[PDB]
């Protein structure tokens, strides 16, 4: 539990390698963490989270448990 | 892992761990160092 | 003086015969002081009731083979070793085994007397092939811990009683280990977490309960020396 | 020989002694007083005492 | 030299129990602090500076 | 199926040392019993000792009063080895005053009533001709080793100087486990503890204060039911 959950065989089965995992998770953890600041304006941007949280739980772990659940999509702009 | 049964020098060793992290999953080779590691001092204190 | 942080005692349970007890928050020490006590008490100081010797019939001290049965003298032996058994009389006691013709040989077949019973008549023992006869007699009687066969008491008494291992301990594995528990305060107080395994007559609460109460005699052995001695007082 | 350790200069007899100095009577018919470093500080920063 | 410390190891002065704790081959039978076990192997013990 | 139960019997070695005899053990249990005892006395038996000083002319530590010997610090290390018992749950104080030559032995302290100094032969410094030791000394209880920051209490005056405290009543324990086979038809052992404590109170109130620590636990380990 901690930094070694959720194991990265598992994640590494949902992407093509780690270099583009990286930027996947770092971007949906960008988009919860702009999501949670703006939370006290009224306002409709960014989404999430898509699963249970804690109190204060890190944006990049919960980013990494809905790629591991499968619940966001990558495409190539 | 199949039974070992032969004496386990550091070049046995070597090669467990070498099959180890070529057939299994990280979290369990990590797991499977760190239990080795705690049974070789336990057993290294009482060995005389 | 005051303990001034009460520990306390929670189970889980894995298996049906299976527990996992955790004690804290533990004193700096106080884990290795009352963890191999515990494992020790738990392993070596309740009583039950085993197998101590065999006499097949047909068969001498010699363990070539069982003509007409599959298995050889050392699979019986271990077969028989692995049954649980609970008995009352102090002297041993002898149960027949009759089974006999083709099939498979189990421990429901016996016909212990009254004070003795068997709890897992599902236990398999051996198999017969060729219209083979199987012919036991079982003695089992009462102890503590683990004894290894008990040698030749009489070498000419007879031929074929075959002594075996008797392990009377209902628990049959037990391991502890210590870790940190606190935070807020000040840290390195113990946390104690005992693995107990047990057999299908017994559960591991029984058998933690039984090791408590003991220690606790033995302990209030000392403590008779001069009962108005200032300790470590706990309150409720 | 390192010079760390006061020594008597001439033979005599400890006439006062405390934790601040010593006071000896030389036999020649002299008196003379030594004086000890206490909790003084040396270069590297411990403590000369 | 060597051969005069083997010597020595059989010729010290008895403790208050009257027995010899470190043995001839210079190695004493130690005991676990935590388990309580004695340890199954004597282990060399004395003095360092 | 054997009925025998242990008992426990005491031996007198001189007067600060016993040797403790319990049998008939099963076997292999001699070994923890003596070892967790062993843990017990050595840890948790409570004891008192003295936990501040202040000299009348001192402010500190590392200083030195005129007409003694010694410095303040090296009268901390003899007075932390005062072997002192006291029956008051606050603390208590003591004065010691000496004037003129000599020594300053630990018997001139003058205790009030209900503590005890017990090695009334230590000696703490020297005086000569023109010195006087006039000190006060703070004596409280507990059990273990107190580390002299947690006795520097929140008000501390700049004269208050604290001081390491070790309450333990207990010097030196062991055991030994003989394997006497113990006729019974059966082996067993035969535990034998040794205990010597410092002159503050006697073996058998260090083994019944052990005891009486060691059932709670196992107390509440039984209450499981």
């Amino acid at each position: 539990e901690g930094i070694i959950n959720p194991p990265i065989d598992e994640l590494l089965e949902a992407t093509d390698s780690k270099y583009s995992l990286v930027i996947y998770a770092a971007k949906r953890a960008r988009q919860i963490n702009a999501y949670y600041s703006q939370l006290g304006e009224g306002l409709l941007e960014y989404v999430g989270p898509l699963v249970d949280t804690h109190v204060h739980e890190k944006p990049l772990s919960i980013a990494l448990r809905e790629i591991n659940a499968g619940l966001l999509t990558s495409e190539a702009i | 892992y199949p039974f070992v049964d032969y004496s386990v020098g550091k070049k046995q060793l070597s090669e467990i761990v070498n099959d180890l992290a070529e057939r299994y999953p990280k979290v369990i080779v990590a797991a499977t160092l760190d239990n080795l590691k705690a049974a070789g001092f336990y057993w290294a204190t009482r060995s005389g | 003086m005051l303990i001034a942080q009460r520990p306390s005692l929670t189970e889980e349970v894995v298996d049906e015969f299976r527990s996992r007890f955790v004690i804290e928050p533990l004193e700096p020490g106080f884990g290795y002081t009352l963890g191999n006590s515990l494992r020790r008490t738990l392993l070596s100081s309740i009583p039950g009731a085993a197998v101590t010797s065999i006499r097949i019939d047909g068969v001498l001290h010699e363990f070539t083979t069982v003509p007409g049965v599959k298995e050889d003298v050392t699979d019986l032996i271990l077969n028989i070793k692995q049954l649980v058994v609970s008995s009352e009389h102090d002297e041993p006691v002898v149960m027949y085994l009759r089974k006999q013709g083709p099939g498979l040989v189990t421990a429901a077949d016996i016909a212990p007397p009254a004070g003795v019973e068997v709890h897992n008549p599902d236990l398999v023992l051996a198999t017969l092939n060729g219209k083979g006869k199987l012919e036991m007699e079982l003695t089992v009687e009462r102890g503590r811990g683990y004894v290894s066969a008990v040698q030749n008491k009489q070498v000419g008494q007879e031929i074929g009683r075959i002594p075996v291992d008797s392990i009377y301990s209902p628990v049959l594995k037990v391991t502890y280990k210590v870790e940190a528990t606190r935070v807020e305060q000040r840290t390195d107080f113990d946390k104690l977490i005992v693995d107990v395994e047990t057999k299908q007559a017994m559960r591991p609460r029984d058998a933690m309960a039984s090791a408590g109460k003991t220690l606790v005699e033995l302990f209030g052995l000392a403590r008779e020396l001069n009962i108005d001695a200032e300790g470590i007082d706990m309150g409720p | 020989d390192a010079g760390d350790v006061l020594k008597a200069e001439k033979d005599g007899v400890v006439q006062e002694l405390s934790a601040d100095y010593i006071t000896v009577a030389n036999d020649d018919g002299t008196y003379i007083t030594y004086r000890l470093h206490k909790f003084s500080r040396s270069n590297q920063g411990t403590s000369v005492n | 030299r060597e051969d005069e410390l083997a010597g020595l190891l059989n010729h010290t002065i008895p403790n208050r129990d009257g027995e010899r704790m470190v043995l001839p081959t210079g190695k004493a039978r130690l005991f676990d602090g935590r388990s309580g076990e004695p340890f199954p192997d004597p282990i060399s013990v004395g003095y360092m500076y």
